[PDB]
Order: structure tokens, then sequence, then C-alpha cells
């Protein structure tokens, strides 16, 4: 299962570009479609949504009407028509696909990242915490704040973890309150309540070292937090 | 015909066994237990989706995932809460007779008149649900189909023997033998040590998956047993024969303790429950609504009347919040 | 004449068991329904605030 | 508003919803045939828009799980049969070699399905009638 | 002639009638036979039938107990009174004929409609009827058409945008009447043909008979219970004579009295008949 995509390199502000997604190895069809940039060194951003069957489209306020994203289900490949660039839209876009249905793990994989260069309020997420240096062995607690209470009337807490490691595409560690994803060493646990979150990692590894990312999806658009970074 | 005497001066020196600790019956033992008095429940939840008759539902053990087989061709998992669709796996025939969802909730089986067991796998990569294995080696309708707790299945068929396979490998590893007739129930033990199965023949035996021996062997029907269940504690279990009289026996006691039967009814049964305490014993006849009897008393404590058709499967959660039908109108219900 | 002699040792097997005064066994089953009275949702009803349904 | 995600979870119930009946339309322009007199053996053949679905079969426990098949096919009892509280509804066609239609076998095979072709649309009338309020 | 028992007789008959049809319909069609498609659409025609004549009886006692114009100041009433007449008696017509087509295009294309006749399907065609049926009601209001009390004052009269408005609903009537009998004689036919072809069982031929009595005996009461009012109609456009539209009135009205005897009472007789 791959989810590459094509595209990118230096526009001329003001143009128009077309990404495009081919994915192969499983059912696209039947998976929502998320589309996430990452400024050179800034963090992750949400971008826009489509649906699973085009049923409902959503977009991030600062790409409202200028960007478009369409679904081809029989050819397998998503696309992004990419209008009026700035010279904010520079960034590393990553496809991202998630499946909605009761106790799935949305965001799972993520795509592999096509680089796009530009030449020259609701709900807000906050991770007060830089490079934090450890060595191996020893036990790291990574502290999350939310403007909003995560908790819902369902009993569903909203809160996904995700670690990004050099030069590779961030990837799905938690998706709730203690809810470990496919693929994952046991080391790491989540937990917390409210708007206080905390992840822990026991017996810390070698591989483990990067940036930890947290994720809100109690209501679009989805905000990531300040990337909270380890070193070695 | 030598060995047809001794079958005679066994089969008495059983029945004489028996009778030995007869001393009493649980109607009177239990006279002074207050009635639980009238139990009214109403229809929170009415799923709708499918398109014939619905022959075999079973409970997640989260209490809240619910599958339901018809013959769509086509199993459905269900939310209960919210009534969505989690699912829609396509059968390759669509003669299905039972269904069973995996206690870990990954696999869910299915299987009829095919006489083929399939495997789904529901918890997988690209999101698909896949046939993860196809049981064969039976030689009649696959009647009934359960989950042990350590993703082996135990099958009951209809050319009179019920069988232990293994999913990871695909071939059976014990075989049920002394039935007369076709298999028609099957009911795990809660601790999965025991289960029991009722045939064509008016008997359940009892049979143990560890080392595969035929522990007792219960009589009194006068008819094919069309389902069974066990007890809470698992010591005792009631099963429903097609004469309308469910009939509660006790393992250690080796014999029929209680009957629940009602002449307004002549049809058979075709479905058994018991509630999480053991105190309420649901039963599904072919009069289109239910019967909530008591275990305690054999006295009629509601009814879940308001299905169309006959009450075809009938389930409890495992915290007992729930109860759920599913009759031939192609309708399952979700009652508390 | 298989069918006979596994036949016999079939009913050997169900013989010789040792079975209870059905006094006890249902006192025993009765006990059991009591225990749990409290915890069946169904032999009583449950307010709305913590019904799922 | 009081769904987060389950909005699409609900989504995606919509979209099962729809397959189930688009497939569900197959079957309803479908007849299926019982033959009577391992597993179970289908044969499916077209004839002009009705993709026949002939398919071939103690004993008497597996005639609950057949009702509601359009016909009863006989190649060659069949008193008790048709009294069984579950075919009492359902036509019976045999072959020689409730209305009772029985026909003689001929060398062309047309002649033969045109037959079963006919027997199987009055039958489809009788229901249609007595579910229009007629008959 | 000028009787003033007659609307009472008509009332007393019509609502025992329709009291009537909803009592065994209602009883019914749980069924334990399925047939829920059928029953619901003679359900609403019965419950139509009973509204429309607790609708308009009401004026016409009204205005024998007033000792209608002085009466009545304003014309809402006149107005009201004509509109439940002029969308009621059309819609009566229209579920009419389009339970009479549905029965034809189940014997010709008996295959696709199982698939395409559905309990819910047929209510979205019953109900669009009623929107058709007071959209045309909704045509006075705007100024198209004016209603005119005439004799004996007890039921307002179109006035004859007013000259089209009588052909319109001429025409309208007419279309209804003949779109049954297509469907009706073709249906009826159909089975005759098809009776005669496989002849060459008694069973069968019963239905065959009990078919032509049913839908020909729906056909005659529905053409002649209606059939002066087109007349009345055609006479107005092409021009002591009023006897008979006081009377032809009174003569669609009994329809409507004798519209669920037909479908429904017929039968409880029929079935002691054997």
């Amino acid at each position: 299962v791959q989810l590459v995509e094509s595209g990118g390199g230096l526009v001329q502000p003001g143009g128009s570009r077309k990404l495009s997604c081919s994915a192969s190895g499983f059912a696209f069809s039947s998976f929502g479609m998320h589309w996430v940039r990452q400024a050179p060194e800034k963090g992750l951003e949400w971008v826009a949504y489509i649906s699973s069957g085009s049923g409902t489209i959503y977009y991030a306020d600062t790409v409202k009407g200028r960007f478009t994203i369409s679904r081809d289900d029989p050819k397998n490949t998503l696309f992004l028509q990419m209008t009026s660039l700035r010279s904010e839209d520079t960034a590393m876009y990553y496809c991202v696909r998630s499946i909605y249905y009761y106790g799935s793990s949305p965001f799972d994989f993520w795509g592999q990242g096509t680089t796009l260069t530009v030449s020259s309020s609701d709900i807000v997420m906050t991770q007060a915490t830089s490079s934090v240096p450890v060595t191996p062995g020893e036990s790291v607690s990574i502290s999350c704040r939310s403007s909003k209470s995560l908790l819902h009337s369902n009993g569903n807490t909203y809160l996904y973890w995700f670690l990004q490691r050099p030069g590779q595409s961030p990837q799905l560690l938690i998706y709730r309150m203690s809810n470990l994803a496919s693929g994952v060493p046991d080391r790491f646990s989540g937990s917390g309540s409210g708007t206080a979150f905390t992840l822990t990692i026991s017996r810390l590894e070698a591989e483990d070292v990067g940036v930890y990312y947290c994720m809100q999806h109690l209501e679009y658009p989805l905000t990531f937090g300040a990337g909270t970074k380890l070193e070695l | 015909d030598q060995l047809r005497q001794e079958a005679e001066q066994l089969k008495n020196q059983i029945r004489d066994a028996r009778k030995a600790c007869a001393d009493a019956t649980l109607s009177q033992i239990t006279n002074n237990i207050d009635p639980v008095g009238r139990i009214q429940m109403r229809t929170r939840r009415t799923l709708r989706g499918h398109l014939a008759k619905i022959y075999a539902m079973h409970w997640g053990t989260d209490s809240r995932l619910l599958v339901s087989a018809s013959q769509d061709g086509k199993l459905i998992i269900w939310d209960s809460y919210t009534t969505n669709k989690v699912h829609a796996i396509p059968l390759r025939s669509s003669w299905v007779m039972t269904c069973a969802y995996a206690p870990s909730g990954n696999y869910v089986a299915c299987g009829g008149l095919d006489n083929i067991c399939s495997i789904y796998n529901l918890k997988t990569r690209e999101g698909n649900v896949r046939v993860s294995r196809e049981l064969a080696g039976h030689t009649g309708y696959l009647s009934c189909c359960r989950f042990l707790d350590d993703n082996q299945i135990v099958t009951s068929s209809g050319d009179t023997t019920c069988a232990l396979w293994d999913i990871e490998t695909g071939q059976q590893t014990t075989t049920f033998t002394g039935h007369t007739g076709d298999v028609m129930s099957l009911s795990l033990a809660p601790d999965t040590r025991l289960f029991v199965s009722g045939a064509c023949d008016a008997s359940a035996k009892l049979w143990d998956v560890r080392e595969g021996m035929c522990r007792q062997t219960f009589t009194g029907h006068e008819s094919d047993i069309n389902a069974i269940c066990f007890f809470p504690n698992g010591n005792a279990f009631a099963t429903g024969s097609d004469d309308a009289t469910c009939r509660l026996f006790d393992l250690r006691a080796d014999q029929e303790l209680m009957t629940y039967s009602h002449d307004n009814i002549i049809c058979g049964i075709t479905s058994v429950s018991f509630s999480k305490s053991g105190r309420l014993l649901l039963a599904g006849y072919d009069d289109f609504n239910c019967n909530v009897w008591d275990a305690l008393k054999a006295d009629r404590a509601g009814v879940l009347a308001g299905h169309d058709n006959r009450v075809s499967c009938l389930g409890v959660t495992d915290d007992g919040m729930a109860v759920a039908t599913g009759s031939w109108d192609s309708f399952l219900k979700i009652w508390n | 004449i298989a069918q006979a002699r596994k036949l016999v040792e079939q009913l050997k097997m169900e013989a010789n068991i040792d079975r209870i005064k059905v006094s006890k066994a249902a006192a025993d089953l009765m006990a059991y329904c009591e225990a749990h009275a409290k915890e069946d949702p169904l032999l009583t009803p449950v307010p709305a605030s913590e019904n799922p349904f | 508003t009081l769904s987060a995600e389950d909005k699409a979870a609900v989504e995606r119930s919509k979209m099962i919803d729809r397959n189930l009946r688009e497939d569900g339309e197959k079957a309803a322009r479908e007849v299926k045939l019982l033959l009577l007199g391992t597993g179970i053996v289908e044969t499916h053949f077209t004839f002009k828009d009705l993709h026949f679905k002939m398919f071939d079969v103690e004993r008497k426990k597996w005639i609950h799980c057949f009702e509601g098949v359009t016909a009863i096919i006989f190649c060659v009892l069949f008193d008790s049969i048709c009294n069984n509280k579950w075919f009492t509804d359902t036509s019976i066609i045999l072959f020689l070699n409730k209305e009772i239609y029985t026909h003689f076998t001929c060398a062309t095979d047309t002649k033969n399905v045109q037959f079963v072709f006919d027997a199987v649309t009055d039958v489809i009338i009788k229901n249609n009638l007595k579910d229009c309020g007629l008959f | 002639s000028v009787s003033v028992a007659f609307p009472i007789t008509m009332l007393l008959t019509g609502f025992v009638g329709n009291a009537l049809a909803m009592l065994l319909v209602s009883r019914s069609y749980r069924r334990r036979k399925r047939k829920k498609s059928f029953l619901l659409c003679i359900g609403w025609l019965a419950l139509t039938d009973l509204v429309g004549q607790l609708l308009t009886t009401p004026v016409v006692i009204v205005v024998y107990l007033s000792k209608w114009e002085h009466i009545d100041p304003s014309g809402r009433l006149c107005t009201f009174f004509g509109l439940t007449m002029t969308v009621f008696g059309l819609s009566s017509l229209f579920i009419a004929s389009a339970m009479a087509v549905e029965r034809a295009l189940a014997i010709r294309a008996p295959h696709w409609y199982a698939s395409h006749m559905k309990t819910r399907i047929t209510r979205a065609v019953l109900l669009g009827v009623w929107l058709a049926s007071l959209a045309f009601a909704l045509l006075p209001v705007l100024g198209v058409g004016q209603y005119t009390v005439q004799w004996p004052g007890t039921w307002c009269f179109i006035s004859t945008g007013n000259l089209f408005f009588a052909s319109a609903f001429a025409f309208l009537g007419l279309l209804a009447l003949t779109v049954t009998f297509s469907c009706n004689l073709a249906t009826i036919k159909a089975l005759v043909d098809r009776c005669r072809a496989k002849a060459t069982s008694a069973q069968w031929g019963r239905i065959t008979t009990e078919t032509a009595i049913q839908l020909m005996g729906i056909m005659l009461v529905l053409s002649v219970c209606w059939s002066p009012l087109l007349i009345m109609m055609l006479k107005m456009i092409f021009q002591k004579e009023c006897n008979f539209f006081l009377i032809a009135v009174r003569l669609a009205s009994l329809n409507q009295i004798l519209d669920p005897w037909v479908y429904l009472l017929l039968r409880k007789i029929l079935l002691r008949k054997f």
C-alpha cells in the first residue's frame, strides 16, 4: 500500500498549479482524503478534505475559494487544483487518507510529499514545549493544551498524536485516549482529559527521535500543535 | 444383537440413577419467590436495510456492534446505538443460516447450505472486508457457528456432527459423534470449556473441546431442538423445541429441571436466550411475537409483540442492557 | 457391529457421573439469580440518565 | 453541532444504504426456481431480461429456508409436498420424459424453455393481481 | 326538486359509507397477506370522500337554516365552498384513474413493476394528485375564473378566463374518464385473450369472470355518475334547464358515497356468494 503524489517545483506567484496523488494497494473509493501542507520551518497545517464519494468538501479559511479538490475513483487519483498562488503558499504538501466509522483509525496512512515552491480564531492548540534533550532508556512525557474541551457528549475525546521522523512523512501514533495505532510499539501511551493531554513514551529507543504533533478532530478546520521536538 | 441387551441394561440403570436424585421440583422449591411482575419493553431502535428474511444475528462482546445475515447474501455490521451501518459484506452464495461475531471483534463468520464456513476479516489494512479463510470438510447444511476466544471456531453441520477448526491452518482438529440427526443448535460456555448441541433427535448432548468426550446426554423433548443457550453461570441450559416446550436442564443433576409450556401456542420455538442475571428466559415463537418467560416460575412476564413475521433470531447483550430480535420481515429491533 | 460396540461404550461413560440432588441444584440456581438481580437492567427498569438506547 | 465524526460516519452509512438498494433492484428483477426429485449447485441463464437462477437441492427441515421461491420444478409424493404449509402458495411445474402445470418434453430446447418462461409469467400475474386489491 | 331532506340523506349515507370504509381497511392493513399498496390507495380515497362530504354538505344545510348572497355579505364563503368542490372532484377522478392504470401496468409489465412498486411509492403518487387538485383551486383566487351562486343557492357554480375555465375542467374530467377507459379495457381484454390461449383451467377461469364483473362494474358507475357533468359543461361551452344541473351535482356525490362500496363493500357480499 503506497500513496505517492507528484507535481511541485518552482511556480510563478499569482499563477495556478495542479497537484495529483496516485493511490494503489487499497480501496481508494471507500476512503476519505485529506490534504495537509507543511511550511518549511513552521509546522503542519490543514488544507482541504473531500469525503468518500465526494459527499462533502471542506477548505481551510486561509485557502478558501482559490483551491479546489477533486476525486476520481475509477483511476484512483486525488487532485488539488491550486489557483492564485502567493508567497506563503509554499510548503511540503502531503496527502492523507482517513476512513470514518465506529472504531476506525483515521489519518492512519500519510502520503510521501511533493515540494511546491513559490518564488518571491475558533480552535487553537498549543504545545508549550520545544526541543527537549533526552537520552535513550528514560521515559519522556509530552504535554498538550487545547483552547476548547475536546471531550464530546458521546464520550469520545478527539485527539490524535502524530510523529514525524526526520525526512519522512508523519506517522499516526495514537488517535484517541490510549487508542494505539496499528504497527506502533506498546511503549507509547496516551492519557489526559478535557483541555489537558499528555503523551508518554516508556523505554525510549533511538528511532523514537523526531517531532511530535497533536491534532484535534472535534470540528473543522483541523488544527495542529506547535510540534514538540526531541533531541538525542 | 447381543450388545442390544447390554444397551437396554445400561439405559434403564442410567434412568433409575437419575430418578434417585429426583427429590423435588423447582416449581415447588421456589414457590416463595416473589414474581418479577409485568415486564414491558419498548422497541428503542429499529434497524432496517435488509431486503429478505433475517436468519441469524450476533452481538459483539462490546455490546454495541451487531451482525446480521439474511437471504440477500449480505452481512451487515450494525451500530446499535445510532443504527448506522459499519460494513456490508457480500456473500458468494445467498444461502446463510448462521452468523457469528468474533469475541475480539476482528473476525466475523457465516455459513449455510453451501457447507462452507467463511471467516471474514473486519479490521484489516485498506479498509476492505475480505474472506480470511474458507473452511470446508462438512457434508451438510452448516447449522450453527460460534467463535472460541482463541480464534478457533466451533461449527455444527447437518451431517450429524460438530467440529472444532483451526482458522490459522484450516482443517478440523476435533469432531463430535453420537447425534443421530441434523444438528440445529449450538451454544458455547461462558468459560468456553464446554458446549451443548441440539439435533433433530429430541436430544441435547454435552461436549468437551479439550479432549473431545461426550459428558452427558439429555432427553425429554418430543421433536427437534431449534435453539439452546446456557445459564449465565454455565451450570444449566434451556432448549427450544418444535412442540412449544422450553425445557431447562441442569449439568450437575443430569436431569430435566423445569419446563415452560403454554397451550395457547401450538407452533414451535425458534430461539432461546437468558438475561444477564438468568431470571428472564426470552423465547422466540413462530406466532410472530416473543414471550418473555420467568426462569424460576414458568409464568409469562410480558411479550415483545411488534414483529410482522416469525422471530428467527434473538440475542441479549453481554451487559444485559438490550435485546435484539430479527424476524423474516427483514427488520431488526433492539428492545429494552 | 461397529456401531453397536461404540454405542455400548458410549452409555458406559454416560452413566458414571456423580449426580447431585435436585434440591441442591435448584438452591444454587435460585441463589445465583438473587445475587445478580441488582445488576440486570431488564428485571428492573434503568433510569434514562445512563441508558445508551 | 452534536456530531463531529459521526457526521462522517453517517455519510458512510448512507453510501452503504444506496449500494444495498442498487443491488436490491437486481434481486427484485429475478425469479428463483427450485428443482426437486457437496454443497448446492446453481445454474444461471438469461432469457429476454429474466436472468433465471435455477438451483438444485431431517430432509423435512430444508423446506423452511427455500420458502418464497417462485416455483418448484419436477423432472420425471407430490400431493404431500403441496400441503406442507410452505409450498401451499407456490406453483408446481412438472416435465414428462397453486396451478400445477404439466408439459411433455420435446427435443428442441427452445420450446421447453418457452413453456417454463410462460409458467413463471402467469404465476407472477396472479401475485400482482392479489397484491393489487383485485383478488 | 328542491328536496330539503335529499342533502341530509346524502350526508347520512356518505358518512356511514365512508366510516365503514376506514374501519375495515384500518382493521386489516397489518395483514398479520401483504396487499398493502391496494389498501392504502382505497383507504385514502374513502378518507378524501368522507372529508369532502363533511366539508361541502355543511354549507348546503346552512343555507336552508338561513332562510345566500344576502346572508353572506362577502364572497370568501362562496369561494371557499367552490374551491373545495372543484379540487376534491378532480382529485377523485385522478386517484380513480391512477389506480386503474396501475392495475393495467401490472398485467402488461409485471417484471419491473414489482421492483418499481412499493408501499411508500404509492403514497408519493397519491400525494401528488392532492397538490395538483388544490393548485387548480388557487386559479380562481388569482383571478382566472369566477364563482357564482345560483339556484338553489346551496352551492357555488363556476361563472361561464372564466369562459375557458369551464372548458379546462371539462377536458380534465374527460381525460380522467378517457384514460381509465383505455387501461381498464386493455386489462380485461388481456385476461380474456390470455385465458382463451391458455385453455388450449377451471380454477383460473373463475378469476377471469370475477375480474370482468369488478373491473367492468367500476367503469359503469364511474362513467354514468360523471357523464351528465361533461354534457352540461359541453352544453355551457356551446351556448328550465337548470333542473338537470341541480340533480347532476347530487349524482356526482352518489359516486363518492358509492366509491368505496364498489371497491370494498361488494367483496363482503361476494364472500358469502359461493
